RNA sequence: AUAUAUUUAAUAUAUUAUCUAUAUUAGUUUAUAUUUUAAUUAUAUAUUAUCAUAGUAGAU
RNA sequence: UGCUGACAUGAGUAACGAAAAAAAGGUAUAAACCUUUUCACCUAAAACAUAAGGUUUAACUAUAAAAGUACGGCCCCUAAUUAAAUUAAAUAUAAAUAUAUUUAAGAUGGGAUAAUCUAUAUUAAUAAUUUAUCUUAAAAUAUAUAAUUAUAUUAUAUAUUAUAUAUUUAUAUAAUAUAAACUAAUAAAGAUCAGGAAAAUUAAUGUAUACCGUAAUGUAGACCGACUCAGGUAUGUAAGUAGAGAAUAUGAAGGUGAAUUAGAUAAUUAAAGGGAAGGAACUCGGCAAAGAUAGCUCAUAAGUUAGUCAAUAAAGAGUAAUAAGAACAAAGUUGUACAACUGUUUACU
């Protein structure tokens, strides 16, 4: 530790002047180097495709089907096994395909009203129940004709 | 300074007390058929 | 010849230009899948050029690259997994813990740039005034809670 | 104050309702030491390989 | 250390509210505002009109609320792109609504 | 609600167990859900199972 | 054995004896945290990371490594090797400037959130992107003032700069052939990235 | 350096205000220090303050 | 000293848990929430990275992003060990079972390659217990008269320039280029206490890269302690200045100023500072509290089991210092009883 007692050695013969080396970088900054404000990325840069795939999740080019233009149970029915019997299996496949579709668009609505407005009107979730149904149906269907 | 007696590790509890212990030993099994007797809920952890 | 990055590059890029799939397609057919992805809205840290689902919790990543492809006609060029912990949630205090699911979502880079149409105004839709609800709840945890001379407290909600 | 609203010293907590619980529940890939290693369902693709690799057929 | 017997009914009343000491007095002491006739506690400003001053200093001497340059003119489709607002949680929900713990002056009554 | 809940089907003999209330104490559970509802969702009838 | 061609600071001196790739500065986002690493190769180290992030604290946390979370945003090619070693400088000069030493002017210019911290979804920053856009600018604008190949910016999103119009107009630019090409998204770009950059290195 | 008025034939001189004492590169892995090189990046300047048991001691 | 529930009494008493706050503005709503500035506190941490742990506590539901290279798991391989598992008749035993032997499981360990970026698959053929890197030698630098003296350097870690060979890309050579620390790799080598186990090459043909961990908290309000408990809790980095050091002082940066405040400071208590003349008269007993005239370099007796054991000896000196003047390391000599000695012991007298 430091006391009364104390002589500091010096540093180094820091190799004299001519010894050294040429620095291999020379000119470094800019010197004059202005803080602008940021600049942030817009949506006009972009061309955003009219029949993007991703479209395909949504009704039409629409965040929520609204109450009126949701397809009343009154008018909709699922398809009956009796009725499917007598389909081809291309044309069931379809189908089951659509079926899917409609689920997932369902499913999406479904979980932004569960999640955020946190409602339970529950439209969707019958609709996707009936859908549901009707696969089981196809399902069963193409087991029996097997 | 006693008190603080248990230690957790997920590694010994589960290998000791854990359901695949209890299932794999004659005692372990008389134990979960106990449990299930008196209607536990959870046999083991 | 050259190395393996390089190669799958290629072979995705000649893929692309065919216009069929950019990745080997798996010599395992499912015909009837029952799986569904929730589309769902991107975060401040996503890109215009990136879309996330919540998908299936044993929903590989490759399967999804394959399900968006074959039903949706989405080249989805690279996908990231993110499985969310369950909290413990109880309802009552007097019933029992339990964790709410493990949920998986999982984004996709995809080239052509989609962005969401913009949510209702909370009175031309139904179901999307977010008011109603909360207020309800309010109503509820007043109705619970309130234990003696707040009977007579005016109603918040 | 951790929360302004309850200023005087009542049977609140830090976080959540209840630090007591069931503990004997089922556990899931969040939990556990490093080594442990739950999955779910979504690979019995490929194989493991010798060093650590998977090679997917 | 401890009581030998429950203290009685009588002589924990007597104990309390007994003595002078012990009872709140009533606050004789309060006078006219003169910027105002309200009631005002005796050599103290009144709380209305001073609050009022500092409402009037502050307006005044407000500080310049440094909006960003660019954010100004950002598109609202931009900008729902950019910054969308998320659900906060229930502590945070709590924080906002400060009316349910957080108290405002009273005014008094005017004296006559 | 912010809660995934729809998702999964969790705690499902928890859940059973809140669905299927004893009818002898449905009563109880009734009454309280009477207590926590507006004047004009509430209806004076008897639900059926 | 030891030093790779990351370990150190690389002059235009040794670019030329080697002349592994053409003259440019690469530009990476940091995809999680919002911030962004300037680097001289395709690739970077701890040291650069650390370089660049001399005061971090809660606002600007020091960022992992994590290989995957850090995804290219720009490459700019330019014509001299001299000139892109200048960039990479002055962003760099930049950057410290936005930590350190004026700190407080850059906050000035930031979007905050009604309690007056930089606004952030999660951990997620937004800001850092455009100041590391808007500072790449200004240092392009910087090199062209001090000063055949035309110059060009390769985008990783056409998004991410503003518009072609109120920036990326000024004169000196137009005066020269800077360039905004988009990178070719095609493949994947975020595990076959390092390949994809190859090839564009060799288009130089 | 920038801002604001002045004189000069936007430029330079001088006045006032604000801000600035940094930073990058070499010297064989790392880190620090030194010296070079870069840069406007400084005073064996006056006066303060904080901490070290009231930092310690002499008076009070 | 019944049991359960309810409600009293002590009592509006004690306490509110190591503590530095102030103003202005959010907000004529704020001691306690947020922002700015000021002040302070921690800083080989109260910081930054992490392990374990856990009511997701986080900067949150629009949520913690990986083909892999100073990224971990699984996977391969085993250790300690474990396994109603495996050999007319494995052996033994009231039953349960136990045993040796095989097989499988079992991390806290081992596991190709890789920014001049890297390919693990399929088929065919035939390591390390600890510890040190001295002395010598070589060459270099200065004095003096090839040889002496004194000094530092001496195995590796890049960049630049100049050369000779394949043809600006390669190979090798020469010259140039600080300090004290640290790291890894190299070689050599001393000690007795003698220092893990386990999974081959070439050729041809291949590759679209799975699953899970990833927030924050982590010397703590987010773990274990019945509590937002002065306790317990693993690893790395731990700005400079100073110094032998990770001691001690400060503290750049970062973080923090708290579920009690405001006044008042009686008696009295705790934790400190000072104290005239005395100096153990106190007390069971100098308990407690004082008390350090170099921490570097010299110099150090008796006794002794010959070990500077005694010894950091006491005393004493050198450098520094002449009465004003940091913190931390360092507190005497001797006799006797008992026990050789370093160790271990009644977690909580
Ligand atoms: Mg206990
Ligand atoms: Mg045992
Ligand atoms: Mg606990
Ligand atoms: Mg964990
Ligand atoms: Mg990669
Ligand atoms: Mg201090
Ligand atoms: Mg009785
Ligand atoms: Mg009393
Ligand atoms: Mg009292
Ligand atoms: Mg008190
Ligand atoms: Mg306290
Ligand atoms: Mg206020
Ligand atoms: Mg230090
Ligand atoms: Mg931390
Ligand atoms: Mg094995
Ligand atoms: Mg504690
Ligand atoms: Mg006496
Ligand atoms: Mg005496
Ligand atoms: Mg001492
Ligand atoms: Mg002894
Ligand atoms: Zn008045």
């Amino acid at each position: 530790a430091r006391t009364k007692f104390t002589k500091p050695k010096p540093k180094q013969p820091v190799l004299p002047k001519d010894k050294i080396r040429p620095p291999t970088q020379l000119t470094h900054h800019s010197n004059n180097l202005r803080i602008t404000e940021p600049i942030p990325p817009t949506t006009s840069n972009l061309r955003c495709p009219d029949d993007h795939p991703l479209w395909q999740f949504f009704s039409n080019k629409k965040f929520i089907r609204s109450a009126d233009d949701l397809p009343p149970s009154s008018h909709i029915r699922p398809w009956s096994i009796p009725e499917l019997r007598h389909k081809s299996f291309n044309d069931l496949h379809s189908l089951w395909y659509n079926c899917l579709r409609e689920q997932n668009v369902l499913a999406r609505e479904n979980h932004l009203l569960k999640n955020i407005v946190g409602s339970t009107h529950d439209e969707f979730s019958e609709l996707s129940n009936s859908i549901r149904t009707t696969m089981w149906q196809i399902r069963h269907v193409l087991n029996e004709r097997e | 300074s006693r008190g603080n007696t248990y230690q957790p590790s997920t590694l010994k509890r589960k290998r000791t007390f854990g359901f695949l212990a209890r299932a794999k030993s004659k005692q372990g099994s008389k134990i979960l058929k106990r449990r299930k007797l008196k209607g536990r809920w959870f046999l083991s952890h | 010849d050259i190395n393996v990055s390089e190669k799958i590059y290629k072979w995705t890029k000649a893929g692309i230009e065919q216009g069929k799939e950019h990745f080997k397609v798996g010599g395992n057919k499912v015909y009837f899948p029952k799986a569904r992805i929730i589309l769902l809205r991107p975060n401040a840290k996503h890109t215009p050029y990136q879309a996330k689902f919540i998908v299936p919790k044993s929903f590989n990543k490759l399967d999804l690259r394959d399900y968006l492809y074959h039903i949706y006609g989405l080249r989805a060029m690279n996908i990231t997994t993110q499985l969310l912990h369950g909290k413990f949630n109880r309802m009552n205090l007097q019933t029992t813990r339990f964790r709410e699911p493990q949920i998986k979502k999982m984004t996709i880079e995809m080239e052509e740039p989609f962005i969401w149409p913009e949510e209702p105004r909370p009175d031309e839709n139904s179901f999307w005034d977010s008011t109603t609800p909360d207020n309800m709840e309010k109503y509820r945890e007043e109705r619970l809670n309130c234990l003696g001379s707040d009977a007579n407290k005016p109603g918040t909600a | 104050l951790t929360r302004p609203w309850k200023k005087y010293r009542d049977g609140e907590l830090f976080y959540g309702l209840s630090k007591v619980g069931n503990k004997r529940v089922p556990l899931t890939t969040k939990q556990g030491n490093k080594t442990m290693y739950k999955g779910t369902r979504a690979s019995g693709i490929g194989r493991h390989t010798k060093f650590g690799g998977y090679v997917i057929n | 250390a401890v009581p030998k017997k429950k203290v009685s009914h009588q002589k924990k009343r007597q104990k309390l509210y007994g003595p002078g000491k012990k009872q709140l007095k009533m606050i004789h002491h309060l006078n006219k505002c003169p910027s105002c006739g309200h009631y005002k506690r005796a050599n103290t400003l009144c709380m209305y009109c001073v609050g009022q001053i500092s409402h009037i200093w502050k307006t005044h001497t407000a500080k310049e609320e440094i909006k960003p340059r660019q954010e100004e003119e950002l598109s609202e489709l931009d900008q729902r792109v950019l910054y969308p607002g998320r659900r906060d949680t229930k502590y945070t929900k709590d924080l906002k609504d400060k009316d349910n713990y957080l108290e405002r002056r009273v005014r008094t009554l005017k004296k006559d | 609600s912010g809660s995934y809940q729809h998702l999964s089907n969790v705690g499902s003999r928890v859940m059973k167990r809140l669905g299927n209330r004893p009818k002898n104490f449905l009563p109880h559970s009734e009454k309280f859900i009477k207590k926590s509802t507006p004047e004009f969702m509430k209806s004076d009838l008897k639900e059926v199972d | 054995k030891v030093n790779h061609s990351i370990s150190r600071f690389r002059p235009a001196s040794w670019f030329e004896k080697t002349k592994i790739i053409p003259p440019q500065v690469y530009i990476f986002r940091n995809l999680e945290y919002g911030q962004v690493l300037y680097s001289q190769f395709p690739n970077f180290s701890q040291t650069q990371v650390d370089k660049l992030f001399v005061r971090p604290n809660w606002s600007n946390r020091k960022p992992s490594l994590r290989r995957d979370i850090w995804k290219c945003m720009c490459v700019v090619n330019l014509q001299n090797y001299k000139q892109s070693v200048h960039l990479y400088q002055n962003l760099c000069r930049l950057r410290y400037l936005r930590d350190v030493a004026q700190r407080k002017e850059s906050d000035k210019l930031r979007k905050k959130d009604s309690n007056g911290h930089v606004w952030y979804s999660g951990q997620y920053r937004p800001t850092y992107c455009q100041e590391a856009v808007a500072d790449l600018r200004e240092s392009l604008l910087k090199v062209f003032e001090n000063a055949a190949k035309k110059p060009s910016i390769y985008w990783e999103d056409p998004w991410r700069m503003g518009d072609k119009d109120k920036h990326w107009n000024y004169d000196v630019f137009n005066a020269l052939g800077l360039e905004h090409k988009l990178i070719q998204r095609v493949g994947n770009i975020a595990r076959e990235e390092s390949v994809i950059l190859k090839e564009l290195a060799k288009l130089e």
